[PDB]
């Protein structure tokens, strides 16, 4: 095939042009995102029960829906939370590879099985079934600077004028309003209601009657009286449109003739649907849009398109309204792309320089400069064919493959240049001969590297999907590199390279290049002498190898584990957790202090603080808050002191002083779904109807025992909430029936006043919006207010709530958890420093097996799919090593010689582990993929040394040592050229301290360190391996 | 106080050895949350006997009442903690203590059918004819619940 | 039933159309609101 394309250079050029066009086309059309889909497909069922406690939600909604989630395909597990915010969220997690649309429609359809069994109030609010996603493209903040608008006012404007246009924008998948559109708020007064002998029941009845759409009919409708001229629609009662109209709603006509209106017993205004959450941006009122990227869309196109749409809306804003971008990933993704393109371009420039330094002709430097871009472009075409996107993982996959791609280029050209210099053959016949020596090895190398990388794509779960991004990228790039090395590069060599006279090594030249050639020819003789001396005393080097293998294994265990390094993304978070039962006002005090800190003590770093009261990672009680800190541009924050890690530590230590509130800052994870490495996700399950109280006692028993093993388990804690004081009120059924007071009037009066009641819809400026009746704040605050609420008896007498009720303080759950339909309690924790996650899990199982009868357990999330992937690893390592051996065995026609190549593995791994350990980095995904490329290239170097040596023994009848010395002599220059070019190529990644530097460091550090040892050791150890192996099996 | 709030969590959680250290450091035993529950209230509710005894030894108010007038004996009696009911009554707990509803420890014990506790309360001089705001005795509760054993004891 | 084109559009057509986002290969969306009370919202997708 090389011979075919040496005689046919134009055909070779045609294949290169087609690959370039396919690649160029792919690069322009390929979707762009920071990360691809990793987490398995999840569907969430969300329902609101206004004014409902955790148990009410669980026992009337959650349990009903959970029991009807049957006959749905590929369900791994089901979890739910019922909490006293009046909210249920059931998350159904499906097998990796499940069609998310088929998963959602099957859940949705089965929910209708349950919809008629849910309370009317829940059916009214609606039960949302959505494909779960915890990755936003950006957060668009909307604030009022002149202090004329509340968050309710801003939220309504965004809902009415912005959201729909942003939802319509190209590439936008989902938009979440931070707040609600206006609701018609009827704030009832119990004193005024009792004064007119009225109740919340009368208010709801009047609103339902006087705010409604009534169907009338038609004038001259069919069948008509023949001769009818007119056919017109009859419009009767239509919905109310203003606070003025709602205030004019008639409640009763008094005996004297005077009229009680709704404004006479209630304050009426446009307000929010929910007041549990208060959003502030630098202290000012704020709403916003959480924007998620649509399937297979371009993140950079979408963000530009969103900013283009918001620019079109700018002119029509009210005065004071201002757009802010507290969160946007696209600036980070731009830098990630640019830095990778810079690395790839600089890598090509470095090959050119190294190629010229050694070969000293511009014609030779031109061939890799052509061949490498052709392979890179082609890789994008293959990524497109696999339905892959341009993301952090696929892009760094190509950077990790650079070494392998430039080697294919360097190896082919260098070997032709050597053959011409040593034998004085013309370029064409030199190329034919040269390819004859390497074409068999290059094919063998392709198979060996495939056997190394392909199995990495068959790991399951989240981490499996991450490894699959690198695997297919590196295998595709490598596959095309070998195709180009067998098709294009030989053709280029045979037609472009200019001839070299026999015995001309450029020693007779003058200047720097004449000196270099004399220095390197002299250095090659020093090298072959050294190997000559090494092969006389192979015994001590077998010992030195075993020391390297021991030191490697030691450093492996000493290197702590992680997934992806933490990045400075110009954003971080501050948790604000007050004691349980703390009010909204108190949580705001602490948030205002947290905001005041960042805008004063970090004035030079912090751009904005987004203080969300009554929210953590989800809508939480009044005692919980969160602050999303947005930093200034990376350029304006020079030094390690002005980065997230430093600001985090400073803030956390500063907020340690805050009393009656736990406050701490922390960086965002690269991908939130992975969690922490060495971290576990445990579910304690009530298997025998023990109840909440007994499961808590069992949880406390497990947590107490885990605390007695700090050597194994660290920070083993509940993920949920503790029981809090709740106000139990008992309606006396006898007293109610004796006074002629109905239970429906009692329960509606209590529910509507204290909890709020969603009555019906009204139309505000052409948009359908909710009508809510509720007590004005001051009449639903304290237990004494209960007695101020009167219910009308059958005889017309107004009876106070105190007359037929009794109250007492008790404890209950503000958040009840369920796992696979059973009462559960989620426990988070991690393996202690120096311990593996599997060991920490084993102890948790041991401790769990000594709990009371009917208390079971299970592993979820990362722990579930960590046990899956852990069972695969041994089988995939085994297949990889077996296929590598078999491919080498076929190449060399020998069961023994393969071992000489396979012994190279540790030489690169030791250097990687040294560099990582020294820099204080971890055994992360980037490091691990880096090992395989370092192992891959060292294997490639070894394969060609052994092939050259064996061929000299087989064909020219040379001795083992004679062939080995002549082999390593010939392979010295090409090995040094690749190593020099590639070490310099990854040096910018090692020293980088900018944005995305965490990943760059993890890629560069392990590779640089690995390449240095892989280069230095292999040139001395590979000849030992071959000699020792050949001797042992001869 | 800082320690007063730490004692509330310890007494509730049943952390005997922490309560021991807190009593030595002088953590306020009359510490109360928003609903007016002392460490003794919490210990009585969650049924932590040793902490009930340790708190009473360290001068805790045995007749401390919450913002709705409920005492620790109310909580002990209602949730069936026989040993705590005895310890409280021996340390001078008001057996006829009325909450804001006029409910007594006997009412709550009768409602949950705690026979042993009822007999202990009756022994310490619980007013069997004591009526709540609805004019109901512990006997009326026993008849309504259909508790034939309890109905006999209160006759 | 009994709703004019305007009422139908405000309470049904726009409510549905607002939720018809983040759908794969949606080429165009056309709808009509009628004084008969009728709504028809047709979503036409990419070829293939
Ligand atoms: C000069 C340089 O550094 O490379 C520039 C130059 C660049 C590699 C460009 C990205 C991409 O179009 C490149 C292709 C292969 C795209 C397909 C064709 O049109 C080619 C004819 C074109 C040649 C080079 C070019 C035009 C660069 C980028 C990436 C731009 C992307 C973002 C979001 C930052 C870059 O600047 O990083
Ligand atoms: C030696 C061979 C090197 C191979 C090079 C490999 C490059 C691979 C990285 C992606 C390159 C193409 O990526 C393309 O970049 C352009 C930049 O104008 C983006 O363009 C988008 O973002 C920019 C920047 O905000 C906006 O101004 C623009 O309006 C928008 O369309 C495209 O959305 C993206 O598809
Ligand atoms: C689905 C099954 C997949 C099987 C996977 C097996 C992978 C094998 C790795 C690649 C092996 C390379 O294959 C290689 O081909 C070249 C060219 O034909 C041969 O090259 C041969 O040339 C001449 C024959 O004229 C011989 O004298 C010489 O000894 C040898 O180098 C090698 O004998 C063979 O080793
Ligand atoms: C700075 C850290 C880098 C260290 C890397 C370690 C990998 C090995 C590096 C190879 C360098 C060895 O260098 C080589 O050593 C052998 C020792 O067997 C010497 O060999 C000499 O001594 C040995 C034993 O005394 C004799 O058998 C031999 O006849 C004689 O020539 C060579 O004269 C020397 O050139
Ligand atoms: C020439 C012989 C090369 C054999 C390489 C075998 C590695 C297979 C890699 C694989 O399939 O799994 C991917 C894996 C995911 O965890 O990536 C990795 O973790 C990196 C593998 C580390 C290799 C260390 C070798 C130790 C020598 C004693
Ligand atoms: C777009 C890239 C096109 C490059 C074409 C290269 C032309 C040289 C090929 C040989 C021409 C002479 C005939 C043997
Ligand atoms: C001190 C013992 C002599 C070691 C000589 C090593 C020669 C290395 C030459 C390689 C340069 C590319
Ligand atoms: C003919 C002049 C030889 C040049 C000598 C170069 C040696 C110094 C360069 C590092
Ligand atoms: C997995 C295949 C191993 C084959 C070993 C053959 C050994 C034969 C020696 C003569
Ligand atoms: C024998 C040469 C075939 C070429 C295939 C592209
Ligand atoms: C379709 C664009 C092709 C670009 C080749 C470099
Ligand atoms: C998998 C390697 C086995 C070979 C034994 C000679």
């Amino acid at each position: 095939m090389p011979n075919f394309f040496i005689d046919r250079p134009i055909f070779a050029w045609v294949i290169a042009i087609i690959i370039m066009l396919a690649g160029g086309l792919a690069i322009l059309k390929l979707p762009v995102a920071q990360y691809p889909t990793i987490a398995p497909p999840a569907v969430t069922i969300s329902a609101s029960y206004p004014g409902a406690d955790a148990k009410t939600v669980q026992d009337t909604v959650t349990q009903v829906i959970e029991q009807n989630m049957n006959g749905i395909d590929n369900l791994m597990y089901m979890s739910s939370n019922s909490d006293s915010t009046g909210t249920v969220q059931i998350t159904l997690t499906f097998e990796s590879g499940t069609d998310a649309d088929i998963a959602q429609v099957q859940v949705q359809n089965k929910l209708q099985l349950a919809m008629p069994l849910l309370p009317q109030e829940v059916q009214q609010q609606g039960v949302s079934v959505e494909k779960s996603s915890s990755s936003f493209l950006m957060v668009v903040g909307v604030i009022n600077t002149d202090g004329t608008m509340t968050q309710e006012d801003i939220s309504d404007y965004v809902a009415a004028n912005m959201k729909d246009a942003i939802s319509r924008t190209s590439g936008v998948g989902d938009v979440q309003l931070f707040g609600s559109q206006y609701a018609m708020r009827i704030w009832m007064n119990p004193n005024e209601l009792n004064k007119f002998q009225l109740t919340p029941v009368d208010v709801i009845t009047a609103i339902k009657a006087q705010n409604a759409q009534v169907a009338a009919g038609q004038l001259g409708g069919t069948p008509p009286v023949k001769g009818q001229q007119l056919n017109a629609s009859i419009i009767a009662q239509t919905r109310l449109t203003s606070t003025e109209e709602f205030g004019k709603i008639l409640l009763k006509v008094n005996q004297d003739g005077s009229r009680v209106l709704l404004r006479d017993v209630a304050k009426i205004e446009l307000g929010g649907e929910n007041y549990d959450i208060i959003a502030e941006f630098n202290g000012q009122p704020a709403s916003g849009l959480g924007i998620k990227l649509a399937t297979g869309a371009n993140a950079l196109d979408t963000a530009a398109a969103i900013r283009a749409e918001l620019a079109k809306m700018e002119p029509f804003f009210p005065s004071g309204l201002k757009i802010v971008y507290p969160y946007d990933t696209t600036p980070f993704v731009k830098i990630s792309i640019h830095e990778v393109v810079k690395t790839l371009v600089e890598a090509i420039i470095l090959v050119f320089l190294v190629m010229y330094l050694f070969l000293q002709n511009f014609r030779a430097t031109l061939i890799p400069t052509i061949a490498v871009p052709v392979v890179l472009l082609g890789t994008f075409a293959v990524l497109a064919a696999f339905g892959f996107s341009i993301n952090t993982l696929t892009m760094f996959g190509m950077v990790l493959a650079i070494g392998l791609l430039v080697d294919d280029a360097i190896v082919v050209v260098e070997n032709v240049e050597r053959v011409m210099a040593e034998e004085g053959l013309p370029p064409k016949e030199a190329t034919r001969k040269s390819m004859g020596q390497i074409q068999g090895a290059l094919v063998g190398i392709a198979m060996v590297l495939s056997a190394v990388f392909v199995p990495m794509a068959f790991f399951g779960g989240s981490t499996g999907a991450i490894y699959r991004q690198f695997s297919i990228t590196i295998v595709s790039a490598m596959a095309l590199s070998v195709l180009v090395a067998l098709i294009l590069t030989p053709a280029l060599c045979a037609t472009m390279l200019k001839p070299i006279a026999k015995g001309d090594h450029g020693e007779g030249k003058k200047g720097f290049f004449g000196w270099f050639n004399r220095m390197f020819e002299k250095s090659t003789h020093h090298y072959t002498d050294s190997v000559g001396g090494i092969l006389r005393s192979t015994g001590r080097y077998l010992v030195l190898y075993l020391i390297i293998v021991v030191g490697m294994a030691y450093l492996f265990v000493r290197l702590p584990s992680s997934f992806l390094p933490d990045e400075d993304q110009g954003v971080f978070m501050t948790m604000v957790q007050l004691p349980a039962g703390a009010t909204q006002e108190r949580t705001q005090k602490v948030l205002n202090e947290v905001t005041h800190y960042y805008l004063t003590k970090e004035k030079n770093n912090v751009e904005s603080v987004f203080a969300v009261n009554g929210f953590g990672f989800a809508p939480r009680p009044q005692n919980t808050g969160i602050a999303f800190v947005s930093l200034k541009d990376w350029a304006d924050r020079p030094g390690e002191e002005n980065k997230v890690e430093a600001i985090t530590m400073r803030a956390t230590r500063a907020f340690s002083q805050i009393k009656d509130a736990m406050v701490f800052a922390f960086n965002l994870p690269a991908i939130v779904e992975l969690g922490t490495a060495t971290g576990f996700d445990f579910e304690l399950i009530d298997q025998a109807g023990l109840g909440h109280e007994k499961l808590t006692q069992a949880r406390n028993q497990l947590l107490a025992e885990a605390a007695k093993h700090p050597d194994m388990l660290t920070s083993v804690r509940p993920n949920g909430l503790e029981d809090t004081p709740q106000f139990k009120i008992d309606i006396d059924q006898e007293k109610a029936q004796a006074l002629g007071v109905s239970i429906n009037d009692i329960n509606t009066t209590l529910g509507a006043a204290w909890g709020g009641s969603y009555v019906n819809d009204f139309i505000d400026r052409g948009r359908v919006k909710k009508v809510y009746v509720m007590s004005e704040a001051k009449y639903r605050m304290l237990p004494d207010d209960i007695g101020d609420w009167y219910v009308r008896a059958a005889d017309g007498q107004m009876v106070p709530f105190s007359a037929f009720s009794s109250s007492r303080w008790e404890y209950g759950s503000p958040r009840l958890e369920r796992y696979n339909g059973l009462p559960s309690m989620e426990i988070l924790g991690q393996a202690a420093p120096g311990k593996s996650t599997g060991e920490a899990m084993e102890l948790m199982e041991q401790l769990a097996s000594k709990l009371p009868t009917g208390v079971g357990y299970d592993w979820t999330g990362m722990s579930y799919q960590e046990r899956l992937s852990g069972n695969q690893a041994p089988s995939l390592y085994a297949i990889s090593l077996i296929v590598v051996f078999l491919c080498l065995a076929a190449l060399y026609e020998s069961w023994s010689i393969p071992f000489s190549v396979m012994l190279v593995v540790p030489l690169g791994v030791i250097g990687a582990l040294l560099a990582a350990t020294f820099r204080g980095l971890t055994n992360d995904v980037y490091f691990q993929v880096g090992l395989l490329t370092t192992i891959g290239l060292s294997a490639k170097n070894a394969i060609l040394i052994v092939e050259f040596a064996k061929d000299l023994m087989d064909k020219e009848g040379k001795g083992l040592i004679e062939a080995t010395l002549d082999a390593v002599r010939m392979r010295l220059r090409p090995i040094l050229m690749t190593s020099l070019a590639f070490i310099l190529g990854v040096m910018p990644l090692v020293i980088s301290t900018g944005a995305g530097s965490g990943a760059q460091n993890a890629v560069g550090t392990g590779v640089m360190g690995g390449m240095v040892t892989a280069t230095v050791l292999a040139i001395f150890f590979v000849p030992v391996f071959f000699v020792v192996v050949r001797r042992r099996f001869s | 106080s800082d320690l007063g709030k730490k004692l509330l969590e310890a007494a509730r959680a049943g952390r005997d050895d922490e309560v021991r250290i807190l009593m030595a450091n002088g953590a306020d035993v009359n510490a109360a949350d928003v609903v007016g529950w002392t460490p003794l209230h919490l210990a009585a509710y969650w049924g932590h006997l040793e902490i009930v005894e340790v708190l009473l030894k360290n001068g805790a108010d045995v007749n401390a009442y919450d913002t709705l007038g409920s005492t620790p004996l109310h909580l002990a009696a209602h949730f069936g903690h026989l040993e705590i009911v005895e310890v409280l009554l021996k340390n001078g707990a008001d057996v006829n203590a009325k909450d804001d509803n006029g409910i007594t420890p006997l009412h709550l014990a009768a409602n949950r059918g705690h026979l042993e506790i009822v007999e202990v309360l009756l022994k310490y001089g619980a007013d069997v004819n004591a009526q709540d705001k609805f004019g109901k005795t512990a006997f009326d509760i026993s008849i309504n619940n259909g508790n034939e054993d309890l109905a006999e004891i209160l006759q």
